[PDB]
RNA sequence: UCCUCCUAAAGAGUAACGGAGGAGCACGAAGGUUGGCUAAUCCUGGUCGGACAUCAGGAGGUUAGUGCAAUGGCAUAAGCC
RNA sequence: GCCUGGCGGCCGUAGCGCGGUGGUCCCACCUGACCCCAUGCCGAACUCAGAAGUGAAACGCCGUAGCGCCGAUGGUAGUGUGGGGUCUCCCCAUGCGAGAGUAGGGAACUGCCAGGC
């Protein structure tokens, strides 16, 4: 059981993905749930100092985005192409 | 799949009609029937036909998978092809012989009018 | 000794390296190696290194190898002028890249790249190290 | 060893490229050796001994995207 | 030339009394043997089968042909186009015509007469009646010295299993062993 | 000297003793044309049968074949009857 | 309105597998053949004279998603144009960018005509 703090990510693509990561941020993504697809922006090594429980990935977790609160349950994962740092990181509605 | 061999050469045929366009008359038949439906110049649908299904043959037809019979269908379609004019018409077995009751349709059609 | 088999044509060309390419995610155990850098490595290096692992890890295992030689070399006698022309084949070679896992392991539980890889590392290119598991 | 030779000068590139004319006859598409990847559909036909599908009225190419999965035709415009 | 009389009133059709069949479409019926006989190595002689040229429409209600080879050069010597064979196959009433002797009469030379097994069965019943080699029926001029050749029959079924094309076996009798 | 696939750069000819190969002929038929046909391979079983032998069944298929080379295609068959 | 067929327009979200259902119009099997036409033998194939028997099979209709098929959104590889850093690679600014995977979809669409109930 964990419960985050995330922003929506109003500016996408390659170089602001990669500005993300210097600027202690990392793009991730909330669907399903019979609702729309919403872009989130997370805390790079903090989120990283959290997922690596199974407790992350077994059970549902809180998101507080958008003056509200939902629970959501982690879908997919993309590492760094040689360090176990994160890239980028999917959600799906519980 | 011996029916899949009449489709095709059905197939051959169509391809080869594909680029005349036009008008085309095809003719088609089964053991009990025999029909030939004449298609419009856009390809989308059918001007006028003929067919062993009226009562018009078919009462006066003992079985409808006779020689008369399909001579019956083309002493009649040529006889509808008068009443809509119908000329440069291009003609189409749908993937069977030619010789049979097909021919035999084709004898009477050029019996009650122009050729055909 | 390794001696990969006759290539279907008698020569073949080297080829550039983009040096990156993910292929971190262990398939043939659990863990393995950290590259983190680029460059070629050569048939008499691997079996070096396999020597040196072989001496410490005895017959545990064994270890599976993701790298194998890609290409053989031509080499010719050293007077011969610049011009004509490409010798016979003599030593086969291979490209690594920061993504590759170069050798793969699982039933070698704490005696083999857990706490150190320093003696296999010294037979290798580009100062390797081990890797731990990734579960998450 | 050498001697692979492959010889010099061959083309048969860029004819059956966009916007057509559409007043004299084209080859609509000049890819080497064709037996069945492209064909001839719609009013037009060619049977070059060159596989040229060439078409033998003058009109403008469809581009058309209809056709089994991989297999797609010459064809001519109407206007 | 009975048989074609009586496989019509009853023989596997009376069945239909008493089981679930509406037509004779899903009961076992018989009306086909692909009839051959080979040559062998008879490109070493090659002049006892150019005058025995009818020699199995002797025994066939159908006209005689010589097959001709599908390969060209092969390890016992052939030629290209060069007579493999003769089938002159037999269908319905000819089938019916050829059954009449099966069995019945084609007793000259005997190997098990008891059933032998039940080879090329399908898993529908198909019944084995061949003689590996001609025995000679009367007909005309059949009591003198002639040679003769290889002789094998299989009578396949409609049906779709053997538990159902036995329904032959019950309607007719002949020795039998799987 | 001619000829294919690739190098040759998502516009074209194209380099370096660049990469895999060929051509100086063949077939009057292996050409024209109407209608058809559909591999291969393997399994099953059938005297004379060393051993591949027959005719029929089953699986199965841009995998057979294409005068010759490399390449692209293939039943609307350009493959064979 | 639903059904059966056809000309098709279309031919990888009509495909593969699995479970039901139909002989009325239709079709397939099927009745018979030295008759028209036919087997390099065989009515198998294709005919011709057709309804005695079915819906076995093939065919049509319908359910069922494990999948071919369709497939977001984001990211990644890639990159045009400027520029940074002892630099055949890394890093950035600005403008573009897949394929594959995930959520999820999905057991065909549609115009004309004849007949059926």
């Amino acid at each position: 059981m964990f419960t985050i703090n995330a922003e929506v990510r109003k500016e996408q693509g390659k170089g602001a993905s990669r500005r993300l990561r210097a600027a202690n941020k990392f793009p991730a993504i909330i669907y399903g749930g019979k609702e729309a697809p919403l872009a989130i922006e997370l805390d790079h090594d903090k989120v990283m100092n959290m997922q690596a429980k199974a407790e992350f990935y077994s059970e549902v977790l809180t998101i507080v985005v958008d003056g509200k609160e939902i629970k959501v349950k982690a879908q997919d994962v993309q590492r760094h192409p040689y360090k176990p740092k994160l890239q980028h990181i999917d959600f799906v509605r519980a | 799949d011996k029916k899949s061999a009449r489709i095709r050469r059905a197939t051959r045929a169509r391809r080869k009609l594909q680029e005349l366009g036009a008008t085309r008359l095809v003719v088609h038949r089964t053991p009990r029937h025999i029909y030939a439906q004449v298609i419009a110049p856009n390809g989308s649908e059918v001007l006028v036909a003929a067919s062993t299904v009226e009562k018009a043959i078919a009462e006066q037809l003992k079985y409808t998978g006779n020689k008369d019979a399909a001579a019956a269908v083309g002493k009649a379609v040529a006889e509808r092809a008068l009443e809509k004019g119908i000329k440069d018409v291009s003609f189409d077995r749908s993937g069977f012989q030619y010789h049979g009751r097909v021919q035999a349709l084709a004898d009477a059609a050029r019996e009650a009018g122009l050729q055909f | 000794m390794l001696q990969p088999k006759r290539t279907k044509f008698r020569k073949m060309h080297k080829g550039r390296n983009r040096g990156l390419a993910q292929g971190t995610d262990v398939s043939f155990g659990s863990f393995g190696l950290k590259a983190v850098g680029r460059g070629r490595l050569t048939a008499r290096q691997i079996e070096a290194a396999r020597r040196a692992m072989t001496r410490a890890v005895k017959r545990q295992g064994k270890i599976w190898i993701r790298v194998f030689p890609d290409k053989p070399i031509t080499e010719k006698p050293l007077a011969v002028r610049m011009g004509k022309g490409k010798g016979n084949v003599e030593y086969w070679v291979a490209l690594i890249q920061p993504g590759k896992v170069l050798y793969e392991m699982d039933g070698v539980p704490e005696e083999l790249a857990r706490e150190a890889f320093k003696l296999a590392a010294a037979k290798l290119p580009i100062k390797t190290t081990f890797v731990t598991k990734t579960v998450m | 060893g050498g001697s692979t030779r492959n010889g010099r000068d061959s083309e048969a590139k860029r004819l059956g490229v966009k916007r057509f004319g559409g007043e004299s006859v084209l080859a609509g598409s000049i890819i080497v050796r064709q037996r069945g990847t492209k064909f001839h559909a719609g009013a037009n036909v060619g049977c070059g001994r060159d596989h040229t599908l060439f078409a033998k009225a003058d009109g403008k190419v469809k581009f058309e995207v209809k056709g089994p999965k991989n297999r797609k035709f010459i064809s001519i415009e109407a206007e | 030339a009975k048989l074609h009389d009586y496989y019509k009133d009853e023989v596997v059709k009376k069945l239909m009394t008493e089981f679930n069949y509406n037509s004779v479409m899903q009961v076992p019926r018989v009306e086909k043997i692909t009839l051959n006989m080979g040559v062998g190595e008879a490109i070493a002689d090659k002049k006892l089968l150019d005058n025995a040229a009818a020699d199995l429409a002797a025994i066939s209600g159908q006209k005689p042909l010589i097959t001709k080879a599908r390969k060209s050069v092969a390890g016992f010597k052939i030629r290209q186009g060069y007579p493999i064979g003769c089938k002159v196959t037999l269908r319905g009433e000819r089938m019916w015509e050829f059954f009449e002797r099966l069995i019945t009469i084609a007793v000259p030379r005997i190997r098990d007469f008891r059933g032998l097994s039940a080879k090329s069965f399908d898993g529908r019943g198909n019944y084995s009646m061949g003689v590996r080699e001609q025995i000679i029926f009367p007909e005309i001029d059949y009591d003198k010295v002639d040679r003769v050749r290889g002789l094998d029959i299989t009578i396949t079924t409609t049906a779709k299993s053997d538990e159902e094309g036995r329904a032959l076996l019950a309607a007719f009798d002949f020795p039998f062993r799987k």
